[PDB]
């Protein structure tokens, strides 16, 4: 076990884990949450970033002296990757974006960075290998992001065959693209939604449920080869779900509904954006499909953790969007949605 | 001896003594001293099991403990048995006696021979020296039986040199005439001179018959040898002659027994049978060697596919011969209890953590217990110190050396047995100051004892 | 059933282990002749209690207490324990 | 008499209704606590740990004890009141970010040396 | 006026400690020993109360020594027993308690050194 | 003397260097380890033993009052120089 | 013995022996004992119900008039059944002086407080249930005034370790400051710096 690996101390901040983990992506909404759990019971993490210093100075708090090592590396070199997975025994891959740029489309970063992770960790002597997929990925969805999520995870799989693979479905929480996107649309007068959202059913986690697995999937020897869903506890309805978002928010609530057509071209339109699009054809895509079912597949029960209800955290990232008259309502007052609970 | 160990930053620095007016006095032995460094050496840190490829490979305790478990739910009775070795604390004795116990086991030895016959363990007194340390300053005389004391128990015989110098105690040796930087009157080294003391044929023997206090110490080196049951009759009836003619001077106890292994007298007051020989009668197929560093078994006295599970602190003659090495801790990484060679119950106390993933050895076992699903009903030290209290309420009182006086019984049961002497002189194990360094493990994995083996060969 | 040790706790000078005392000191050894393979551990008390010890296969044991007995009560007692009479 | 004053009370009963007193400010408290420093808990979660605090303490058998812990508990009510208090300070009662210690044989064997 | 409270004192509750190193914890009453490198006895008159060593482990950054424990220092100091294991009982801490080894009286003789007859006699000053 | 490490890693002169296993390697990608060049013990190799015509000698590592506490070295020994305990000069009696 | 030795003043010696039989006469029911240092400074040890009268006293007298609160404190000695160790200094203007008053008490019992007498022991009191937990009956406000709100434990008490239970810290995930169980990357090193040798000869204690 490698002597200077044996964990030590009872677990805190500046207790030794025996962890030494590389998280790709460490910059988003959820490598924050990872490497701050990684860093909760004192685990070496090496951060490969590519943008701006000061966009990670918010994860350098999260670890004790020289337990947090930022290195620079680029998607599309191997011996940035080699430096950066050279001295760990685990990597976790959380590289990944919603729109296309000029430079990276969905199949750069979710098919040839994965692999190129993979086969640089395979022939570096990595031990473990987490890979991020979707629950919802397939090579015939409408979605190229679910397409090359799923390229990507065979390849992933093929490369480094004793990966753990997790695909959540509809991460929620602070920094989100969920419950903070139908929040945001209230500025649009309406709520365009495909159907009236009466046909689309969504089963979302909360992120540090999601963190909780990648770190028990991390000190699980089971888990080795393994293929897990995380999804929550609950199923909703589109509309039933966007209605209790905005009753948490108190903000009026006015859908109407959009035929496909339209609501791709206004995305295609939104898609122009240099910066940052509002939104995308594939993210209305993504919005107004139905979370699959996969009882086969283990799930966070498997390892340990009970799912977090929406109930229980939705005012946590909705309080933000609430106007001073209602910013200090309780939580239990906003009486929880429907939910189509098979 | 009573010392202190001056840690530093979670390292052993020094050992030095600690005054106990009837022990160790203000010293302590050479050994005791130089031999801590042997703690950084060739250390069991991790679980290692057997790979597919025969080799030892390193591994998680829940496995291990997993691999030991599946073994001994599969054998019970007496394919089980267990060796516990010179270091060796009560409380994993205690557990080990339980964990095999459960499994109607009985086959629990150590590798220092005691004879069984008569009273063999029954009686305390039987094993014991009842004397006691401080008692050998009112002896006037002392006769020594097959025993080197200088080397087996250093601050024994520097108490007999303090008596020899103060008290003019007189000395007498039987045996090979070792120097003991004092001098005694030599006998021999036939034990047939014994049996001629005790015939009073031998001019000693009136020796003894004027003194008012004599003592007479038998060395368990000598009870090694084959005839030992025989060496310690005879003894026995040289001290029941001495009692018969002169009376009962009152509370003196002139029968006295030497011990050189730490672990021996905690083990024999548990119940553990003395020598291995029940092991080499019914050859196990699961084999506990509790840090069992002798090499008194080997795969050759066991039959093929045994599985040996190895359980200590030291990588030493007995590791490599296992199937799972389970890492425990030494005597400066837990409060463990002790018993001395007069009967004197001592706890040491934690210095430093074990390094790695090693473990209190009671506590392996009843990890162990608990998964092979035979749970021990103790959970923390003082109800396996409870434990110990209803096996043997001694091994409790931490500072108490008073006993009982069973002599007499102890002697007529040894006299239903008339098995023959051997005509063998008797030569202790250490017979120069080379072969003191390196007794046990730790002394052996000392890189001192190294330099001071070297310097003793060749001076230079 | 089947009898492995059995163990007498006896204290040194309490008054409630004289008789038990007078037991060892008298008819001992002949118990030890009628079993010389049956280990018979005596072990000294505290000043609390005389009990005695008895412990069966797969570990089971149960204790009887010796307070106040005599030589003959404890002699009674320990046949007890060695036949299969409670 | 063993020469002990009291602080407040003289036997049980009066320690016992002091603590009922404190016990009743501290329910009326919870919603307004909740309210006030924007807590993500329900008034049931806080009450909850009001009624863990207490009985966390329901050993005692001293009234001058019993009587020192209610004169905590009321600076402890006099602090939340009037916001001296942070959310910070009101939520270390509920160690969200602990990771829990297992308490069984076999997880502390496996973790460590610590009893 | 009193109310002759007859319970057993107990200020666990008052003190703050966490509950794990109040039932968890075991401490030494003990005299400690002579430092054995010198003759001076000052600093054997006193009693002292320690907690028991827990783990200590090597800094991933610098290689110190990390602990875990609050109470690896904390050493009191009592004129008597008695006093110690009233603080002890009072605090909740279950404790161990040593009994003060003093050096029994000596009987020296100069002349001894010379004797006529006897082996205490010395060959050299 | 720095030496080489199998690893390439260069060699403190208190003799510390990481094993290719060890993962604390990674604390000095993108930057460098800081290795003192010059080594106390072959730097004080390089001094000429003095010669001295007396028994004992006297050492304060030169300045007077800037050096280390006065010692006092004895020289009788033929077969090997005194060493002062501070400085790690070296003398020695005219012998041959 | 001129150049190296602080020099003595046996008239104010004198006089703070004269007045502190003069307080010990005229207070039998409280006072206790009374003391002059080597260096001139009295000292009176009264019984715990003689706080406020003592007090007053040493303040309205015509003869005293202790005007001042220079400093109340509180001292632990784990030792004595009595823990604690109630120290007043006052200081008189009038005829230039100094004086302290020393009282006791144990964790459970009360010390009346002396806010009537000095409006400065308002906070001092304060500090000293914040340090040790003495509580004093009669405070127009007794609270915490040192620690952190919600501190569980008194720091100054013997037993309590240098370093606390808990430490602080930012965590991300509740986006908040977070109290955890302390650890430390450098464990403080405790030295044994007392000599083994006596130092001095008049304050040797009889051997039992
Ligand atoms: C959390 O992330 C997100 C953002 O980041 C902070 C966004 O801006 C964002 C888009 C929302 C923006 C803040 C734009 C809001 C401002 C208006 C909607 C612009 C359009 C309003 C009109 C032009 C007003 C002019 C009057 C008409 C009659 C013409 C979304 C959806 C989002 O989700
Ligand atoms: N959020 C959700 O709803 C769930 C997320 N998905 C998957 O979970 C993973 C992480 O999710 P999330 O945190 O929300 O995603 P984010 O957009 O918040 O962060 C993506 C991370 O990947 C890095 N990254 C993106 N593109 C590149 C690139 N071309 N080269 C190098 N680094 C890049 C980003 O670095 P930088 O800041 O420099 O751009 C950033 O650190 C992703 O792989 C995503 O696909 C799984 C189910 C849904
Ligand atoms: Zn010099």
């Amino acid at each position: 076990l490698h002597h200077a690996l044996i964990p030590h101390g009872k677990g805190g901040r500046s207790s030794v884990s025996g962890i030494v983990a590389t998280v790709f992506g460490a910059t988003g909404f959820l490598g924050r949450y990872v490497v701050n759990h990684l860093g909760r019971m004192g685990s070496q993490v090496i951060v490969p970033y590519r943008c701006e210093p000061y966009d990670t100075m918010h994860l350098r708090p999260m670890g004790d002296l020289g337990q947090i090592i930022f290195m620079e590396w680029n998607g599309k070199d191997k011996d940035s990757i080699r430096k950066v997975v050279e001295h760990s025994n685990v990597v976790i891959n959380l590289v990944g974006r919603e729109w296309e740029t000029k430079n990276f489309d969905f199949e750069d970063v979710f098919v040839k960075i994965p692999h190129a992770i993979a086969q640089v960790s395979k022939e570096a002597g990595v031990e473990k290998l987490i890979h991020i997929s979707h629950l919802n990925a397939d090579i015939k969805s409408p979605s190229r992001y679910l397409r090359s999520k799923a390229v990507g995870e065979k390849e992933v799989r093929a490369a480094f065959p004793e990966a753990t693979i997790i695909k959540p479905s509809d991460i929620f929480g602070r920094e989100d693209r969920f419950l903070n996107y139908f929040a945001s649309m209230r500025w649009f007068g309406g709520v365009p939604l495909i159907s009236l959202g009466k046909e689309t059913v969504k089963q979302p986690v909360y992120i540090v449920d999601v963190s909780k697995g990648i770190i028990n999937a991390i000190k699980d020897p089971d888990a080795k080869g393994k293929t897990f869903a995380f999804v929550g506890p609950n199923r909703y309805l589109l509309f039933d779900l966007v209605q209790y978002i905005f009753a948490v928010a108190y903000r009026p609530f006015l859908p109407y509904p959009l035929p496909h057509f339209a609501y791709r071209w206004v995305g295609r339109l939104f898609e122009v954006s240099p910066f940052e699009p509002w939104t995308t054809r594939d993210k209305v895509e993504r919005v107004h499909m139905s979370d699959m079912t996969l009882p086969h597949l283990p799930g966070l029960e498997d390892l340990g953790i009970q799912a977090t209800p929406l109930e229980l955290k939705a005012i946590e990232v909705l309080r933000r969007h609430r106007t001073y008259r209602w910013l200090t309502s309780e939580m239990e007052d906003v009486k929880p949605a429907k939910t189509v609970n098979i | 001896s009573n010392i202190v160990v001056s840690t530093r930053t979670g390292e052993v620095m020094r050992i030095l003594p600690r005054m106990h007016e009837d022990i160790n006095e203000e010293w302590i032995s050479d050994k005791t001293r130089f031999a801590y460094d042997g703690l950084k050496r060739q250390r069991l840190t991790q679980p290692m099991i057997r790979n597919e490829k025969g080799l030892l490979t390193y591994t998680t305790w829940e496995d291990a403990l997993s691999r030991v478990a599946g073994m001994l739910q599969s054998f019970q009775g007496n394919d089980v048995a267990a060796i516990a070795g010179g270091l060796v604390d009560a409380e994993a004795l205690v557990a080990l006696k339980d964990l095999l116990n459960r499994v109607d086991s009985d086959s629990l030895c150590t590798e220092e021979v005691f004879p069984t016959a008569g009273a063999g363990t029954d009686l305390r007194s039987n094993y014991l020296l009842n004397t006691t340390i401080a008692g050998v300053e009112e002896a006037d005389v002392i006769l020594l039986v097959g025993t080197n004391p200088r080397f087996e128990a250093p601050l024994f015989n520097a108490r007999i040199r303090k008596s020899w110098l103060h008290n003019d105690l007189k000395v007498a040796l039987i045996g090979s005439p070792v120097d003991l930087t004092y001098r005694y009157d030599h006998l021999g080294d036939s034990p047939k001179i014994l049996q001629d003391i005790a015939s009073g044929n031998h001019p000693f023997s009136q020796i003894l018959k004027e003194a008012k206090k004599p003592m007479v110490v038998l060395g368990s080196s000598a009870l090694q040898r084959s005839d030992g049951t025989a060496i310690l009759a005879a003894v026995s009836n040289i001290a029941q002659n001495i009692r018969l003619s002169s009376g009962v001077t009152g509370d003196w106890k002139v029968m006295n027994i030497l011990h050189r292994i730490a672990s021996q007298v905690a083990a024999l007051d548990l119940g553990y049978k003395p020598g291995v020989e029940a092991i080499r009668k019914n050859p196990p197929k699961v084999l506990f060697l509790l840090g069992a560093d002798g090499g008194c078994i080997t795969r050759q006295d066991l039959p093929k596919d045994c599985f040996i599970i190895y359980q200590g602190h030291h990588g030493d003659v007995g590791a490599p011969m296992a199937d799972v090495i389970l890492p425990g801790a030494a005597y400066t990484e837990k409060s463990a209890t002790y018993v001395n060679t007069e009967g004197r119950a001592q706890q040491t106390k934690v210095a430093v953590t074990p390094p790695g993933l090693a473990r209190e050895d009671w506590k392996i076992i009843r990890a162990l217990s608990e998964i092979a699903g035979m749970t021990l009903p103790y959970d923390t030290l003082d109800q396996v110190r409870s434990r110990l209290e209803e096996v043997s309420p001694n091994l409790v009182r931490y500072d108490d050396v008073e006993g009982a006086n069973y002599f007499q019984q102890a002697n007529e049961l040894s006299k239903l047995v008339n098995q023959q002497l051997l005509a063998d002189p008797l030569v202790p194990p250490q017979l120069t100051i080379k072969d003191f360094y390196m007794t046990d493990s730790i002394s052996r994995a000392s890189q001192t004892m190294a330099k001071c083996v070297k310097a003793v060969t060749e001076g230079i | 059933l089947g009898l492995r040790e059995i163990r007498i706790h006896l204290c040194q000078r309490s008054p409630g282990s004289q008789g038990v005392r007078d037991f060892i000191e008298k008819r001992y050894v002949e118990l030890k002749k009628a079993n010389p393979d049956l280990p018979i551990l005596i072990r000294e008390c505290s000043d609390v209690q005389p009990k005695l010890w008895a412990r069966y296969a797969f570990g089971q044991e149960k204790n009887v207490s010796l307070n106040n007995f005599s030589a003959d009560q404890v002699t009674r007692t320990l046949e007890n324990v060695l036949s299969g009479k409670a | 008499g063993t020469s002990v004053k009291p602080i407040f009370s003289r036997d049980m009963n009066e320690a016992k209704r002091r603590v009922r007193e404190l016990y009743r400010a501290w329910y009326r408290e919870v919603p307004n606590t909740v309210h006030l420093f924007q807590l993500d808990i329900s008034v049931k979660q806080g009450r909850d740990k009001v009624r863990e605090m207490f009985m966390k303490n329901a050993h005692v058998t001293d009234p001058r004890v019993v009587d020192l812990l209610v004169i905590k508990g009321k600076m402890e009510l006099e602090e939340t009141i009037n916001v001296w208090k942070q959310r910070t300070h009101i939520m270390r009662f509920f160690h969200e970010t602990e990771a829990p210690r297992p308490t069984d044989f076999l997880s502390k064997f496996y973790v460590g040396h610590d009893p | 006026q009193l109310i002759a409270v007859d319970e057993k004192l107990d200020i666990t509750t008052l003190t703050g400690v966490p509950e794990e190193h109040i039932k968890t914890r075991k401490v030494r009453i003990f005299v400690p020993a002579r430092n054995n490198m010198q003759s001076g006895v000052n600093n054997t008159k006193k009693w002292k109360m320690e907690f028991d060593t827990r783990e200590r482990w090597e800094n991933p950054l610098m290689g110190w020594s990390s602990t875990a424990d609050p109470l690896s220092n904390l050493v009191l100091t009592f004129s008597t027993k008695e006093d110690a294991v009233a603080f002890a009982e009072k605090n909740g801490w279950s404790f161990d308690v040593e009994e003060r080894k003093v050096p029994k009286p000596k009987s020296k003789s100069y002349g001894a050194n010379f004797s006529w007859n006897k082996r205490t006699r010395v060959s050299t000053k | 003397g720095v030496r080489t490490s199998p690893t390439g890693e260069k060699v403190t002169h208190t003799g510390q260097a990481y094993d290719d296993g060890d993962y604390r390697r990674v604390r000095f990608s993108d930057r460098q380890k800081e290795v003192n060049e010059n080594f106390a013990i072959d730097l004080i190799a390089e001094q000429p033993v003095s010669e001295v015509g007396s028994r004992v000698i006297s050492c304060d590592g030169g300045g007077g009052a800037l050096g280390h506490p006065r010692v006092y070295i004895n020289l009788d020994k033929e077969t090997k120089t005194g060493t002062c305990g501070y400085c790690g000069l070296q003398f020695r009696q005219p012998h041959h | 013995t001129r150049p190296t030795i602080r020099p003595r003043n046996d008239v104010v010696h004198k006089q703070l022996s004269a007045f502190g039989q003069y307080v010990a006469e005229i207070l039998p029911k409280y006072v206790q004992q009374v003391q002059v240092s080597c260096f001139n400074e009295l000292e009176i040890f009264i019984h715990p119900d003689g706080v406020i009268p003592v007090l007053t006293f040493l303040r309205d007298h015509t003869n005293a008039q202790f005007k001042s609160l220079a400093d109340l404190t509180a001292v632990d000695v784990p030792t004595r059944q009595n823990r604690f160790e109630i120290v007043y200094n006052l200081l008189s203007l009038r005829f230039n002086s100094r004086i302290r008053v020393k009282t006791y008490t144990d964790e459970l019992t009360p010390i009346e407080s002396s806010v009537t007498v000095y409006k400065a022991a308002n906070w001092y009191e304060r500090e000293i249930w914040d340090m040790f937990g003495v509580f004093f009956a009669n405070h127009p406000d007794l609270r915490r005034i040192l620690t952190d709100y919600g501190f569980e434990g008194h720091p100054f008490r013997k037993d309590f370790p240098l370093s606390g239970y808990v430490e602080l810290r930012y965590d991300d995930e509740v986006k908040r400051v977070v109290a955890e169980p302390v650890e430390l990357a450098q464990e403080f090193r405790k030295f044994d710096l007392n000599s083994p040798w006596e130092a001095f000869p008049a304050y040797r204690q009889p051997p039992e």
